[PDB]
Parts: structure tokens; C-alpha cells; sequence
């Protein structure tokens, strides 16, 4: 794969099966995800009713940024009391499904998309508040610099979403900026990750992708994040900044932009792994070139004729 | 009525005397098509002027017939004045007297040919040609001040006290919006954005007008741009491809404060206003420091009145207050001052009359314009 899926593939396939199934069997399935996230899928009272529950170490921060309001808006009547050891939960009853295969499919998709929906609330808070600041700056363009300066501190979201990544973001009247305070702790991934983070920033300087968010990189923090608690300028973090401008979160594009920015460091981590398989095929191709330099030391002798199983042959 | 025309190096402002704003504002441009032309009957035209040249610019060589405040192509200026009266303002110049407008320390022949074309081509009943910056005093309701005027072609300073100008203290600087547009093309190239044609010159002029501003402290904004995420701005080109710029937004206008950015050996606009005040008589300087008028479109950058108030209070003594008079209307204040002067009830003896020209030739202008 060149790109990661945004949704949990197991939850999508399992719900696409059970929403079609003539005879649902029971399930009891803990399922891992990226960034230390985990799901429990089960039928805890009837084979008819599936409980899907999410566990996520940053969920208490995400609730401060309007997450429960967005999850109630997305999942509606299916929202359920949290399961013990899990932060959020949804109950789907297999006799209560939508009347069409296409509504069933987009519900199986919506429930598989749950990790990126819980994590989308700080981005929707930034996009909707940028629209307020945009309207105020359109009212008085000479007051806008002070609105942007106060929103840079009063409307900043930080999410410590895993112990080696902090995502920091804020609205200003024409943009959302998001900074990945980013690190690789495994030493070969830190070495290959320096090449990946360098070529990522240099790619944005080429003519072909000027349509993309502005990207910046350093390894001290961007000025407006230097005093956010848990950011630290000597602690081997690099800081990838994306400036999303109004064109990157236009109404036709908000949800794809959110899905795609959250998976940034996951695509980089995955491709640092997949680059090793590429280097290994690059290596064994020129092991096969060096074979031909040793084969010229073999003196030329005809081998006896052999059948496909290696048994000796007696003709010609 | 009289008519008021401000013959801008970049932008014509034209209208009736006694109106509160120009009727016509349009590019001081003539466009000639540079490609072959292949569809007969489809309304091809041999040259284009103003907004029509600006609108069709992709197939055109655009030329400005005024540069550094002097007319360098008189044939194209006859086209711009013809377009001004007949196409844009909808008037016969045969029956309306015209206030024209001119920069200080121009060539004498610029004044002469400008009066000659008005009488011998446009047949005007009478005309005048006012110094561009003393009109900007009239617009502000004021008889004392030093005015910085910076349009597209020139920056100039005139000190005036109780309605009397100090002509030895007048000084001119061949650096304004044109040179800032050329330097923005120069420094957009280092982000990878090559703009080369005289049509792309107008795209960079629009990037300058939309994105540029002046730093209150240049080295502090250069340090802020080293963590650039707040100063980066995107702009979309006519083709829908985009550029993103950071320190180019304030490095461009800083050429007004540091002309050495374009290799020019001259004082910046702050030091040139101070040098013009210090050329004046000692007891008038207090009232000029208090009355620094800003005018013309190159004074429209965000932050420029604050940067000017700062950098003059750093040159001047602390014993008197300095304030910058930068109205929101200041793009048109030269034309507004001409609308006042051409309607003002004691000005009607000061016109150069057609018979008064016919008696003397175009040298008549020097003995009554200034
Ligand atoms: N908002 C602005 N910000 C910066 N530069 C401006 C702005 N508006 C206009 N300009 C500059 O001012 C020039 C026109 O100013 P103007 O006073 O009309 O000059 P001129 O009379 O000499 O033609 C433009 O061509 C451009 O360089
Ligand atoms: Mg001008």
C-alpha cells in the first residue's frame, strides 16, 4: 500500500458481515489500533446486539475540546454507557438497522471510522472558530491582528495523543495551523525518519505541490507553542508544522483533510518500515550482481544431463 | 464644470471638480497585442487602454507611458487622455477647463508638452497643472505641513507653511510602487515563483497590494519569520495555482526605508522627510513635525504610518510631538485636493486661458503654474 486506510478494517468487515447476516453468531473481540488505541467488540447480552467500545489514553483531553457533542451528533440513538476500561461506547441492534444496503454500508463505515471521529473534535473546533474569526476580520481588517494574537493562545488545542507525539493546533482568521511535536524512539527509525522528515519539507518547496498546506520543520519549537506544557526544545523532538489555509478545509474537503492530517505520523512510521523491505530488495539485487563476479572464478565444465527431479538421464 | 485629472505613473484618477471622489480610476496603461490574430470579424482592435488592456493582458505587451513621474511616450499619453475624456469620463474636453497634476522637480519640457496637447489636441477652454503634493494639503483642510507623497513612479516631499511652500527644501526620490513591484518580482524568484512578462508584472502588483505590509522593526519581523507560521500567506494566481510567501511581504516595502535593497544610494523616506524638515527655517520645524501628511497608493501598506512615526521620532529631538496624518482616503487625496482647488472661489483667475496660451505658446505654463 502507498497510503494507510483511515478506518479500522476489522470493524468495517465484521459489521458489513453482521449487517447482512441471516443468523448472527456471538463475538468477544478486543482489537488493537495505532497510537495505543484499542476497541472491544462484543455481544454482551444477545447475539442480536453488538457493543463497540473505544479505549484511548488522550480521551479526557478530547472531551475538553467538544468530543462528546460530536460523537452524539455522529452516532445519535446508538450511543451507550461506557464499558468498564473503555472511554466511549456504541450499541448497535441488528434488528434495528436502516432499510437499505447503502445506509447499512455507511453505518458500518461510520462505526469503523470511530478512532478518527473521536480525534476530529479539536479540528472541527478550530475550523468552526476560524469561520467566526474570518467573519470578524472581514468586518474590520485592522482589528484582525489582535484577534489572531489572542486566538493563538486562548483558542489553542494541545493533544498529548501518544507519549512521543503532541499535536498542537489553533485557528487564526485565514488558517488553521497544526504542529506535530514528533519523535521516533527506535534508533533505526530515528535514522531513517531524519531522511523522511527532511525530504517531506523539501517536497513542499517544489512547483508540483504548491497547492498543499504550507509545511515547516525544526528540531527549536515554533514560537507560539514554546510554552505549551509537555513541549521541550532539547528532548530529541522534531516539529512538523502544517498551515492549512481556507482552501484546505472548504466545506467539500473538511472531513478528508481531518482524516488525512491525523494519519500524518502513521504514514511516516509505516513508510519508514516499508523502506526497509525496499532497501532489502535493493541489496539482494546486487548480491546477485556480485555472484557474477565470483562465477568467473568457477572453471568451465559440462554437468551431466538430469531430469526435472534431478535423476540422471541417458540420451544425446 | 471643470475637470480634475491626476496623471498617475501607475493609475489615472479623473473626475469633475466639486465631486467627493474620482469618477474614473483606471490603469495608466496602453496594451499592444503580441500574438498574430487569426479570427477575422470577431472584434480585434489594434491597441487597448486602461481596464480593457488590464482585462485582455494575457495576449498583450502592456506599457506605462509615464515612468518616474515623466511622460516617456506622448503618443500613448494622447491615447490615455482621449480614453479619459471620451470613453471613461464621457465628456467633451472642448468645453470643460482641466486641472492636471504634476510631480515637483520634473523636466521643464514635461510641463510644456502637457499644456500644448491640452490646447492644440483636446481644445480645452483653460487648464492648470498643480504640484501633486500641495493638493494633498488642500484635501486634509490644512495650510501647514510636510507631505510625503508616494504613488507608483516617485516619492516626493514638499514642506509648506501658512500656504507658502519652501522650494529649496522640496526633494524627490525615484523609488515608489513600480520599483517595489520590480523588487517583489526579484524576491518572489527565490521561493521559485518566476514572474517575467509585463502581464505577470500586474499579478505581482496585485500580490504587493494584497499581501505586503511594513515591519515596525525589520530585524524583529525577520526573526519572527524564522518561526514563520504566523507570517506565511497563500495567494492564488489567475491559473488557479498558488504561491505562499513570508518575509517577502515586508522585505518589499522596507526598500522605502532601506533603498540599498535595490542598490540605490539614497536616504529612506523617514530620513528624507527628516532631511527636508531640517532644510526648513528653525521655528517652522515644530509645526511640520506635528503635520506629516501621507499620500498616494505607496503609503497604503499596513504598518507604514506607525513605522514612519517611530523612525522620525528616532531622528528628531524628543522635545516636540510628531504625528503622521495618514487618512483612509489617502490614495485619492491628490485628486480630492484638485477637486477643492478647481472649485475654490478665488482660483478662477489662476487658470491658463486658451487666448493666454495662443498669445505666448507652451512656455506660458512656467510663468503662472508654480
Ligand atoms: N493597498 C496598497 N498597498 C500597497 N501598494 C498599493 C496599494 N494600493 C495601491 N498601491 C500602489 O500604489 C500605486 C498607485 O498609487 P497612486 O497614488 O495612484 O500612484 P500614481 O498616482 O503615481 O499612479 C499602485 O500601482 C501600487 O504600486
Ligand atoms: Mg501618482
Amino acid at each position: 500500500m502507498l497510503s494507510l486506510d483511515y478506518n479500522n478494517i476489522f470493524i468495517y468487515e465484521l459489521l458489513t458481515e453482521r449487517f447482512s447476516s441471516e443468523n448472527p453468531s456471538s463475538i468477544d473481540q478486543v482489537v488493537t489500533d495505532f497510537d495505543g488505541v484499542t476497541f472491544h467488540i462484543s455481544t454482551p447480552e444477545e447475539k442480536t446486539k453488538i457493543l463497540i467500545s473505544l479505549s484511548m489514553k488522550c480521551y479526557p483531553e478530547l472531551v475538553n475540546y467538544g468530543t462528546l457533542d460530536l460523537l452524539k451528533q455522529i452516532y445519535g440513538a446508538y450511543v451507550h454507557e461506557p464499558e468498564m476500561g473503555y472511554n466511549f461506547s456504541i450499541l448497535i441492534d441488528l434488528q434495528q438497522l436502516p432499510a437499505t444496503d447503502e445506509e447499512k454500508e455507511q453505518l458500518a463505515m461510520s462505526i469503523s471510522m470511530l478512532k478518527r471521529n473521536v480525534l476530529a473534535a479539536p479540528f472541527h473546533r478550530a475550523f468552526t472558530k476560524q469561520a467566526e474569526l474570518a467573519d470578524l476580520a472581514r468586518k474590520d481588517p485592522e482589528n484582525a491582528p489582535m484577534l489572531d494574537k489572542q486566538a493563538t493562545s486562548q483558542e489553542l488545542m494541545a493533544i498529548h495523543y501518544r507519549d512521543e507525539e503532541t499535536i498542537v493546533l489553533w485557528p487564526e482568521h485565514d488558517r488553521v495551523t497544526v504542529v506535530f511535536s514528533t519523535k521516533f524512539r527506535e534508533e533505526t527509525d530515528r535514522i531513517f525518519g531524519k531522511v523522511f522528515l527532511q525530504e517531506f519539507v523539501d517536497a513542499r518547496r517544489r512547483p508540483a505541490i504548491q497547492t498543499a498546506p504550507q509545511v515547516l520543520f525544526s528540531y527549536d519549537p515554533p514560537l507560539e507553542i514554546r510554552d505549551i506544557q509537555g513541549i521541550q526544545k532539547g528532548d530529541d523532538f522534531g516539529f512538523v508544522t502544517f498551515v492549512l489555509f481556507e482552501r484546505h478545509f472548504t466545506p467539500q474537503n473538511r472531513e478528508d483533510c481531518i482524516s488525512h492530517i491525523q494519519v500524518f505520523r502513521n504514514t511516516l512510521h509505516f513508510h519508514i518500515k516499508a523502506s526497509k523491505a525496499y532497501m532489502h530488495q535493493r541489496m539482494r539485487k546486487r548480491v546477485a550482481d556480485f555472484q557474477k563476479v565470483l562465477n568467473r572464478a568457477k572453471p568451465d565444465v559440462e554437468l551431466e544431463r538430469k531430469t526435472a527431479t534431478g535423476r540422471s538421464f541417458v540420451r544425446a | 464644470t471643470a475637470l480634475v485629472c491626476d496623471n498617475g505613473s501607475g493609475l489615472v484618477k479623473a473626475g469633475f471638480a466639486g465631486d467627493d471622489a474620482p469618477r474614473a480610476v483606471f490603469p495608466s496603461i496602453v496594451g499592444r497585442p503580441r500574438h498574430q490574430g487569426v479570427m477575422v470579424g470577431m472584434g480585434q482592435k489594434d491597441s487597448y487602454v486602461g481596464d480593457e488592456a488590464q482585462s485582455k493582458r494575457g495576449i498583450l505587451t502592456l506599457k506605462y507611458p509615464i515612468e518616474h513621474g515623466i511622460i516617456t511616450n506622448w503618443d500613448d499619453m494622447e491615447k490615455i487622455w482621449h480614453h479619459t475624456f471620451y470613453n471613461e469620463l464621457r465628456v467633451a474636453p472642448e468645453e470643460h477647463p482641466t486641472l492636471l497634476t504634476e510631480a515637483p522637480l520634473n523636466p521643464k519640457a514635461n510641463r510644456e508638452k502637457m499644456t500644448q496637447i491640452m490646447f492644440e489636441t483636446f481644445n480645452v477652454p483653460a487648464m492648470y497643472v498643480a504640484i501633486q503634493a500641495v493638493l494633498s494639503l488642500y484635501a486634509s483642510g490644512r495650510t501647514t505641513g510636510i507631505v510625503l507623497d508616494s504613488g507608483d513612479g516617485v516619492t516626493h516631499n514638499v514642506p509648506i507653511y501658512e500656504g507658502y511652500a519652501l522650494p529649496h527644501a522640496i526633494m524627490r526620490l525615484d523609488l515608489a510602487g513600480r520599483d517595489l513591484t520590480d523588487y517583489l518580482m526579484k524576491i518572489l524568484t527565490e521561493r521559485g515563483y518566476s514572474f517575467v512578462t509585463t502581464a505577470e508584472r500586474e499579478i505581482v502588483r496585485d500580490i504587493k497590494e494584497k499581501l505586503c505590509y511594513v515591519a515596525l522593526d525589520f530585524e524583529n519581523e525577520m526573526a519572527t519569520a524564522a518561526s514563520s507560521s504566523s507570517l506565511e500567506k497563500s495567494y492564488e494566481l489567475p491559473d488557479g495555482q498558488v504561491i505562499t510567501i513570508g518575509n517577502e511581504r515586508f522585505r518589499c516595502p522596507e526598500t522605502l526605508f532601506q533603498p540599498s535593497f535595490i542598490g540605490m544610494e539614497s536616504a529612506g523616506i523617514h530620513e528624507t522627510t527628516y532631511n527636508s524638515i531640517m532644510k526648513c527655517d528653525i521655528d517652522i520645524r515644530k509645526d511640520l513635525y506635528a503635520n506629516n501628511v501621507m499620500s498616494g497608493g505607496t503609503t497604503m501598506y499596513p504598518g507604514i504610518a506607525d513605522r514612519m512615526q517611530k523612525e522620525i521620532t528616532a531622528l528628531a529631538p524628543s522635545t516636540m510631538k510628531i504625528k503622521i496624518i495618514a487618512p483612509p482616503e489617502r490614495k485619492y487625496s491628490v485628486w480630492i485636493g484638485g477637486s477643492i482647488l478647481a472649485s475654490l472661489s478665488t482660483f478662477q483667475q489662476m487658470w491658463i486661458t486658451k487666448q493666454e496660451y495662443d498669445e505666448a505658446g507652451p512656455s506660458i505654463v512656467h510663468r503662472k503654474c508654480f
